């Protein structure tokens, strides 16, 4: 016989010395347990390689070997322990006692490979432990560690930690990390790579869309948003890769994802007070045209509102902010939105968004002056208003379509 | 086409073997006798060498060409060694050390043109091939020593060393390997 | 019973799927097929044959693993083609048109990995495949391509290829690659990152000290040596890492190794031709006391002479060359030599070499004048002469000592 559920032991004992990633480690085993029987069935496998089927199913949180011998766990408990002491070691943190650069660098290079390559469930078990204790430890350490060579690694580590679970992201949002990232970004414009990761990780942090306590806005309010706009509209001599624009545009969308209302929105205020937003006007429509959402870089289950459709619905919340678009883009926007509204099936989740965007456009933008797509949109509203389906999504659709007519009788009347 | 094909095949000359056995003028010893005129098959291969190596195609017009193409390959092998010589004196003795090496005889495997040369059928041709092809090499080396080393400094002369990279229709007397 | 086939196909199949490097693959196999039988007594005699079928190596189990070529060679047979086709793309390489660089890089990045992740037995055979045409293609292509961004990758490839087999070294030394490196290094001194590898590769290929085509001394001759003597003394104003002084010492030791005798030596001319011999003259001492040498990093079969001792033996071949020492550095040289002359175990090759060094020091420069350590010289030579040890080297020692004393009787105390 083969020892029951021994299959987990192969995962550790291979990883200890081959250095495979957790996923590839399983693939290597699956090959080896495959071909052998396919080449020599003549004795062993009939049971004893049908066993190790338990490489399937005997997995995840149930795979944990006896004691604590999991090397991924062992290193993380060692890694976090050394960081904890060294962070509380306020003497060495304030004044130079030891040449701790480079040695801590190797710790971070391990941490940057332990995460992402380990068993995700072991890491998540360790990161959650003691109410995200070590998460705050790293956030405190990054706040106490100013040296850029170390900071660059610390940023990437946060990019790993966000990947594992939504609750971990919720801690980083309510923690102080966003404020420090913003403060550094506004201060330093010479480390291109640090700046790139700063914008990226900050968007990742916000990407889930939960409200910060009303204190982070002392930095992440309008004064920061104006800075981001200039990074898109002219950028920095650093950015020979043309890479900062997309990162900052993504950040602005994500940062809007939790803002309640047309006046409280510090980001919509930022556009209003700007001089002119030529380049940002352009880039945003390219996203709506393809329909994708850049902010959903992670895939956690409670999907937020589609960030761009949300972003536009705020932009048209005020006639002062409506003026930002050049006129030729305004025409293209109506053509883009009227393509989408008539492509989706009924019952599709996004149709109740695009209907709201059109309603805004007709409200605060002088649509009825120029009627760009009107003899088409009237025929569309004709049929969605008559569409005979039962699902709540469609019921919600019909209500806004009715309201869209009864608010402006030019719509829903006959084409002519 | 107009590559320089072998001139010497006057029918009165004996024609032993799959190749023109020819009267190699030398103080070495072998089956071939001594030419008395100022022109000879080794001098012909030397003379036409710089032209011949550029022609990327070459017929066998007569039996003497299956000699000349082999002399040309050995001349290339001379340059592949003399280029390293530190002085003309080494360029002579380190050439004799090459002549008495066991070159693949055309019927032996690893010779590059086994399609073009028939097998030597018996000892009285095979042993003649061993005693002829060495007499070619032994002489051919001593003629290049006198004219590859230009007399000012016993440098191996640049103009000759240029041709070290070029091989007659890209065939090599190293065969599949030395 | 287990067919031999597992003795290779298992190792091939894991590599193609995982991307594991060959030796790590062989461990990754052994650890699974070992541990399972260690955990499964009842069918272990199956796995134990699987183990042996891989312990014996590729010598016959990998012979036509399934009548097919291993994936690594399937790539090399492609990559060597797609490079050798861009060589003699006579139109494109001189009058460019397409966006070629971004794809050529992908081949070289892949080749650089496979030249070390594959079984060396594969890559050796792909280099010597057809009278080294694979090598001569890349060597020609390095000369042909002026883009600095690619050249680094070709140098890294030459790095691995030099390691595979000394026969490849015997090709490269005899080839154009050294001379282009000699010109690039003198001209493109701004390219510090490439310049470091440029020195390193030139040092690698020379490490075997084979004879070199006489045409090469038109560049790698005395002017290039003086150019090296500058760098080790002055560094570079652009040198952020200051590594190049050390790599230039290695390169000077490497070029020296093949040079015959002490008359014509192009490096020994350079040393005699400047007074700019201070930091170099001292840095050689820190190697001499280290006792090793950095050359022969590959340890291929006919392991070369100890390069440090050969160099000094040439340095002391001429009194103009021996003057390059300040007297205090000269005394350190004597002290360091006697230390080895005292400490070495009998009959090793090096014992004659250090003995030869001291003999040259006594002959080529004033020594019987100031007579530093000379009573200890008497002590060592007497103990060598009277030693009971007998062997080819110890007999050779006994000959040199008598003849050395005959030349300088004060060394024997008459």
């Amino acid at each position: 016989a083969v020892p029951r559920t021994i299959g987990a032991e192969l995962m550790e004992l291979v990883r200890r010395n081959t250095g495979l990633s957790h996923e590839l480690c399983r693939v290597a085993i699956g090959i080896i347990v495959g071909h052998i029987q396919a080449s020599v069935p003549a004795s062993s496998p009939v049971m004893e390689q049908v066993l190790l089927s338990l490489v399937e199913g005997k997995d995840l949180s149930m795979a944990l070997p006896s004691g604590q011998v999991c090397h991924d766990q062992q290193r993380l408990e060692v890694i976090f322990a050394d960081l904890a002491r060294r962070k509380d070691d306020a003497q060495q943190r304030s004044w130079a006692l030891y040449e701790d650069e480079g040695v801590i660098r190797c710790y971070l290079e391990e941490l940057l490979h332990i995460l992402t390559d380990a068993d995700p469930e072991v890491c998540k078990k360790m990161c959650k432990r003691n109410e995200f204790e070590s998460v705050l430890a790293l956030v405190a350490y990054y706040q106490m560690e100013h040296r850029a060579s170390l900071r660059l690694l610390l940023l990437k580590c946060f990019g790993a930690m966000c990947s594992l679970d939504a609750a971990i992201i919720s801690t980083l949002v309510s923690s102080v990390l966003p404020v420090e990232l913003a403060r550094d970004m506004q201060t330093d414009t010479q480390d291109h790579q640090k700046l790139c990761y700063s914008a990226l990780i900050l968007a990742m942090v916000f990407s889930m869309g939960e409200a910060v306590p009303y204190a982070h806005y002392e930095h992440l309010g309008t004064p920061f948003a104006q800075f981001l706009l200039n990074i898109v509209e002219d950028g920095l001599p650093l950015d020979t890769t043309e890479q900062l624009p997309d990162l900052c545009v993504n950040l602005l969308l994500a940062l809007n994802l939790h803002l309640p209302a047309a006046d409280q929105n510090v980001i919509m205020a930022a556009l209003s007070k700007h001089a002119n937003v030529k380049i940002f006007s352009e880039k945003l429509l390219l996203l709506l045209n393809r329909g994708d959402d850049p902010v959903r870089i992670f895939k956690h289950e409670p999907q937020p509102p589609h960030s761009v459709l949300k972003f536009l619905q705020d932009v048209f919340g005020s006639p002062a902010t409506a003026a930002i678009f050049y006129h030729t883009d305004m025409m293209a926007l109506i053509d883009i939105t009227v393509r989408h509204i008539a492509d989706l099936s009924p019952g599709d989740k996004l149709r109740m968004e695009y209907l709201s965007l059109m309603h805004a456009i007709v409200r605060t933008t002088p649509y009825l002056q120029h009627r760009h797509r009107l003899p088409d949109l009237q025929a569309i509203l004709r049929r969605i208003l008559n569409e005979e389906e039962t699902s709540p999504q469609c019921q919600m659709d019909r209500m806004i379509v009715r309201e869209m007519c009864k608010e402006f009788l030019v719509l829903g009347e006959a084409p002519s | 086409m107009p590559a320089y094909h072998s001139s010497l095949m006057d029918p009165d000359t004996k024609l032993i073997g799959n190749m023109a056995l020819l009267p190699i003028r030398s103080q070495f010893k072998g089956p071939a006798p001594r030419e008395t005129k100022d022109t000879d098959i080794v001098d012909e291969a030397i003379y036409y060498f710089k032209a011949n190596v550029f022609f990327k195609n070459y017929e066998i017009k007569n039996e003497a060409d299956r000699t000349l193409i082999y002399i040309t390959l050995y001349i290339s092998e001379c340059l592949k060694k003399l280029q390293k010589c530190n002085s003309k004196s080494q360029g002579e003795k380190e050439m004799y050390t090459l002549g008495i090496t066991n070159f693949p005889i055309p019927g032996e495997p690893g010779f590059p043109l086994n399609a073009i040369y028939a097998k030597p059928a018996n000892k009285q041709e095979d042993e003649v091939m061993r005693a002829y092809l060495q007499q070619l090499r032994q002489e051919t080396g001593l003629r290049l020593c006198e004219k590859v080393f230009d007399p000012q400094n016993d440098k191996p002369s640049k103009w000759w060393t240029c041709f070290v990279k070029r091989q007659f229709m890209n065939k090599s007397l190293s065969g599949p390997g030395q």
